[PDB]
């Protein structure tokens, strides 16, 4: 019964392998507290910590997909194992997944963790751009990739990858999360903690969608109040937003409108295509696989593939695929793969790593 | 009193969307200072890069998008094309001059090019040097100018394809651009040797001259307004560009004289006569500055600047039989890119949705006022104008 | 003869264009009667409500720089022009601050009760940190603008505005009234209505001050007399306040005196730099630009300066500037700009207004 | 008084005939706003774009030796002419630099722009590899010119060239630069923008060496700290990087670390030679010149002495001969070429070429 | 450290910031993973690493 853990900067997926969906998925938050207790535990991690969240201080163990602190990084993977899937790490074989052109330090901690810390009999790091596209039954295509942290293009052609073609995008859902705190603000409402950075995230994942004509959608939102929602406070208030349904997301493809330089997803995917060779662009075309949650927008297909159509040439076949479970890819294809008979070879043992060190396992490892 | 009355202090630009535009257009690649791009109410004519001659891609408006690198192109020249003008009488027939030392009068078909135009209507072949200059009558039917790099300019009759007129010993350098007045009378020059010329083709005399209007040695241009002064942009000593107002009557000091900036590339004036707004474009510039012309001091009142992030390589403007009345257009920019052109719409801002008199005046029609033969004898008349109220929807 | 109007949440200066100094400074206050008269105006703003507001109600129309009610807003706009200036509002164009980030809403209220209702010929709507810069005489820095309703921080390089790296403090000069009032308490003085709470405001004003190092201080207050001093009621009651003055600016180094989670006013200067470019951090880490009423106190600009450098690293040189006169920083920019013969072209008529609307005026702003 | 200019795809040199230096080396950069004016020029070529990069996005008018932009092109010359060097380009004859196997419509167009934007009296346009013989005082070699944009081995024997033997590399200083980019985010430092492009570019300028044996230097890294070397930022923020010092030029020699099918400098020099004929390679091998900024990392003649020695046979001598100069060897060989008495026959004269066109240009050039 | 490992030894005057460049002791060739001072002499520590030694300095 091999684990399947899936940990990103904004949630933590974990499960067993061969099964269709996580077990356990929780937020990737360590909560402290921050006022001082006077009624006669000193940290609070995922579930437990959002419903406290009123008196803790939530910070992400993963900004950027960085690991800014590891030592609350184990206490989302002790969380994972004891207290969500409530199974003994060291009777199980743990798949990990990695974000593409992962720093060798990074995988060499998270290595040494799962074989010293918590003891797993086995252990294999896989790429999540690979694993979703495992789940989509496909060898070739290129992956989107947005979560929480960042945004990554990865193309792979016939299973083999182009490194030299992966680009990186310094803006996911949290900074989503940030520009609809501020623009909110514009609406008169205010939100500055970090509990109330959840409630806008909620607010986020229900009202906001992609628009596929921007300013056409502008001009209907500033001559009429059909494009008016409403979401309710946990105190019972109700907030109202209009427009800022579809500029939260258009930060996505205007990244200028965080005062960043860089280029929209849509632009990035086509950048990313054309650094490959020129006989496998077209395939690249027609297979671009979206993954992640910031991926899950109403209309970001649509809009993706509108964009993408005007940057490519006219003879192409654009075809965006965004399956209804994407926001679960990376985890669905590392249990697809954990479960298939030709990856047992793939494991790397503990013992193998304590009389070998990490240098087995950049080995093995893409 | 506190704000000067005008009724285009705030007219702002925005480019159309992605797919409004025209992209995968190879633009020329001549150093010649022209605005190598002609557009008209029906068609788009841009001057392209050739491997051999010269041509220019003439689609229509609804053609929009990605354009095939195969599409056909007028190539007729056998040297590159300099300038292109569409005949305001005719939405159909465009004159283009190029490095072979001639000047070809094309007929459009009206849903377009099916193959590639090779055999023009007319050829004139009056020039010893290449034709950079081309402006047709805005009166007069089937009457074109043409000036060389001969330091020769030329009259034509393209009907009848005939040189009416012969002006020669009249510029000792360099011509730059040559702009016809209102009724069609007279047109004035600009030459590198700092010289603003008016001439009457008619008599082939020099009506007005100012020596040293800009003392810089950088290309400078001359058009005429509507009521009749002279409007040029050129350099200074210290090679800063300036823009200028000339009376024809009185040449001494010119009525105003402003600074913009210290940025290399000629300035091209575009005239607005039914709204006396200059549109000042500078090759190279990602800048478009737009400035009104009136009787009050200091007679040159700058209104506001379009800006973007691109350097413009030619720009054509949309007469006003073909803007959007309707959404309040006065003026339509194609912004010349390398690769791409870029319609720019500059509209002024206005609450109502009805028909705004007052920002549409009537506007020259495209009926001619006289002929080729009436014009010789002497005979002047003012262009037809028309009503745009119709264009509303 | 142009009028500079800066209308802050807690004090409105409105003077002339060219003059040094504002002609008019007066209380945003509106005042009603809470009692009943017996002897043969129902409301009074500004001076005259300070001067009866032991029988008023005092109410600040604006609220952490929102404006919570618009009819007690033109009333402060009234007694502006009519009282104060004592000038025809139609005959004078009018200069406008507002503040960074300013929603469009409150914009568009604004210009329409200028044009609307006081008919003003001309109206122009700048930026509050903007004209602090322009008092100064620079182009490139960032500005601390601390309030009465709220802090910011606007970095600006080379006359360029980073509206992405413009942070938002709600931690100004009232509720820094407010924390007095509660230690106060502390110390056997009640202040309980709106009445006693300008007397507070100007205890606050004349004895607090921020301390160097504030346990030193702590330690020395708390074994000397030295730091003790004495403040006389308006009923001529002496009260005394000990370490009180400098308790109360530190809520602004520590704002979790007040129960917040937010950062100080030195980490959100230094937030604010690090959000911009690199390349021009170092010029904004020589130009810090302090202004508003609440960076008056003694010693702010030592304190700001000693715990910025602390976190800026070692080889940047951090230069406070603190003007004498930067409590009239905004209006004297204001006058400044409204001055210069290149603004004349930024002026909004009132005929554009009526024919083009509020869009002309999001335009040829900032 | 004749100019030299030498106009390279990162850098431009200029400067008068007979000078032992260029006296102006400014980078070939153009940079515009990317940000909106709020405090009452929109471009910037050279030094002035490089000390305001920070609120700018800078942009290389050539790429890959290709003039992506003539206008931004001849802002690059207009900068040279009257802000550089402080010259009226219409009173000195201008000599020209162009890369091997330039063509014809590039050459035209660089030729219309002097005579008629500039209107020079005199022009000619030499080869860089040509001009970089002369500056060695030799003849006879092969020079391997390895730049900003793009890297090319031009063999010369008796003052005779090779046009069939010129091999070009798509791999020059900006490909090293952007997988400096890439390799530093392993570390944890992430340089996204343009402006800190040239950031990274000062790094590999002043940190980066070519080790003689790769596999020996990454041992030495990986168990010691000697090779560690830290960079201070303009912000003052300190980065230390090992490895990345020698993975970075290493790229040159092993192309496959970019993705790029093609061989490293070593074997491109190496296949030149032997594309020529039998009885010239012996002095090609022993006449070795680099040539461009991408040839001054310390240790690359050793490295490049030993790789072509393997491929080499072993009866010939291997000679590389790297000039301490030889970053501007292409202007110094133009300077001297300029300055010789049987040079005053080759010069292009305005009159001639608005008689006779570009034809009288592509002769007397190769 | 890059490489080896290596333990920062700095004086207790030496408050605030500390030096990117400020010199380690770094003798070892794997990571250090315990240090210990010698009591009889405040100059002497000992340190232990991944490369199987022990060294004192
Ligand atoms: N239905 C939804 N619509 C929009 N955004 C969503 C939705 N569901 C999740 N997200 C966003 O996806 C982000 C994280 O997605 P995920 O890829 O699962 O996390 P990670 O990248 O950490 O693995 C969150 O920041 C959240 O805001
Ligand atoms: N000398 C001073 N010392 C300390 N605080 C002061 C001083 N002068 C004014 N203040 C406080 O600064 C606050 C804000 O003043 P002001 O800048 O006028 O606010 P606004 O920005 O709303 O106009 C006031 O509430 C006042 O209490
Ligand atoms: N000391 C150095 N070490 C390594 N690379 C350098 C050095 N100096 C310059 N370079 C690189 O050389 C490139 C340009 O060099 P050069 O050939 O002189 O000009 P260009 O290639 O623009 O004609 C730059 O991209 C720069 O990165
Ligand atoms: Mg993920
Ligand atoms: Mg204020
Ligand atoms: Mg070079």
């Amino acid at each position: 019964a091999a684990l399947v853990v899936d940990n990103g900067s904004g949630m933590c997926k974990a499960g067993f392998a061969g099964d269709d969906a996580p077990r356990a998925v929780f937020p990737s938050i360590v909560g402290r507290p921050r006022h001082q207790g006077v009624m006669v535990k000193d940290s609070y991690v995922g579930d437990e910590a959002q419903s406290k969240r009123g008196i803790l201080t939530l910070k992400y163990p993963i900004e950027h997909g960085i690991v800014t602190n590891w030592d609350d990084m184990e206490k989302i993977w002790h969380h994972t194992f004891y207290n969500e899937l409530r199974v003994a790490p060291e009777e199980h074989p743990v798949l990990l997944t990695e974000a593409p052109l992962n720093p060798k330090a990074n995988r060499e901690k998270m290595t040494q963790i799962m074989f010293e810390t918590f003891n797993t009999p086995a252990m294999y790091v896989a790429i999540q751009a690979v694993l979703s596209l495992y789940a989509s039954g496909r060898t070739t295509g290129i992956v989107m990739d947005s979560g929480d942290g960042v945004t990554h293009t990865v193309p792979i052609y016939e299973g083999y990858a182009l490194p030299h073609a992966i680009l990186r995008l310094d803006l996911a859902g949290r900074d989503l999360t940030d520009y609809l705190m501020k623009i909110l603000t514009e609406r008169g409402y205010s939100f500055t903690t970090t509990a109330e950075r959840e409630i806008v995230r909620d607010i986020k994942e229900k009202l906001c969608y992609v628009a596929l004509d921007f300013e056409q959608e502008m001009a209907t939102a500033a001559s009429s109040s059909s494009l008016e929602k409403s979401y309710e406070l946990p105190d019972g208030q109700v907030i109202t937003i209009g427009n800022e349904r579809f500029r939260c997301p258009e930060a996505l493809f205007q990244p200028s409108f965080l005062g960043m330089e860089s280029a929209g997803i849509h632009e990035t995917t086509f950048n990313s295509i054309m650094k490959c060779d020129v006989d496998i662009r077209k395939d690249l075309y027609a297979n671009t696989v979206l993954s992640g949650g910031t991926t899950m927008y109403p209309g970001i297909a649509d809009r993706m593939q509108k964009e993408i159509t005007a940057l490519a040439p006219s003879t192409m076949k654009i075809k965006i695929i965004a399956p209804p479970e994407r926001k679960y890819s990376v985890w669905i294809g590392g249990s697809i793969l954990a479960s298939l008979s030709t990856f047992q070879q793939m494991w790397i043992s503990k013992q193998e790593y304590d009389e070998s060190g990490p240098s087995i396992v950049h080995r093995k490892c893409f | 009193k506190v704000v000067r009355q005008s009724k285009f202090r705030h007219v702002f630009g925005q480019p159309v969307k992605n797919d409004q535009c025209y992209e995968d257009i190879r633009v020329s690649r001549v150093t010649w200072d022209s605005t190598f791009c002609a557009v008209n109410p029906k068609f788009l004519a841009v001057i392209v890069e050739a491997s051999g001659g010269g041509a220019f891609l003439v689609l229509p408006l609804s053609k929009t998008g990605r354009i095939d690198k195969a599409y056909p192109t007028v190539c007729g020249h056998t040297g590159p094309v300099l300038d292109i003008d569409w005949c305001p009488h005719n939405d159909e027939v465009i004159a283009s001059g190029s490095e072979d030392c001639t000047v070809m009068v094309w007929q459009i078909p009206e849903n377009g090019l099916t193959s590639p135009l090779t055999e023009p209507v007319v050829v004139l072949e009056g020039h010893t040097k290449r034709v950079g200059i081309i402006a047709w009558h805005p009166t007069a039917r089937n009457v074109l100018l043409s000036a060389g790099c001969d330091n020769v300019v030329l009259i034509w009759n393209v009907g009848t394809a005939e040189e009416l007129y012969r002006l020669d010993s009249l510029h000792p350098d360099l011509i730059y651009n040559v702009s016809w007045n209102h009724n069609g009378s007279l047109f004035c020059s600009a030459c590198k040797d700092k010289s603003v010329r008016i001439i009457d083709p008619r008599r082939g005399t020099l009506v007005a001259e100012r020596e040293k209007a800009h003392e810089g040695a950088r290309p400078m241009r001359a058009i005429f307004l509507a009521d009749g002064k002279v409007f040029t942009t050129g350099f200074s000593r210290m090679s800063e560009r300036q823009l200028a107002l000339w009376d024809p009557e009185n040449l001494e000091e010119p009525m105003a004289l402003q600074e913009l900036d210290s940025s290399n590339g000629a300035l091209l004036p575009f005239y607005d006569p039914d709204t006396s707004v200059v549109y000042v474009c500078g090759k190279g510039d990602s800048s478009i500055r737009y400035f009104e012309i009136t009787e009050e001091p200091p007679y040159i009142h700058f209104l506001n600047t379009f800006t973007s992030k691109e350097p413009q390589r030619g720009m054509g403007s949309m007469p006003k039989r073909g803007l959007e009345v309707s959404k309040c257009e006065i003026a339509r920019f194609y912004k010349l890119h390398e690769r791409k052109c870029e319609p720019i719409v500059m509209t002024v801002p206005r609450k109502s949705d009805l028909f705004q008199d007052d920002l549409y005046p009537d506007t020259a029609g495209p009926e001619a006022a006289l002929e080729a033969e009436e014009w010789v004898s002497g005979r002047d008349a003012d262009p037809i104008l028309i009503s745009l109220r119709e264009a509303y929807v």
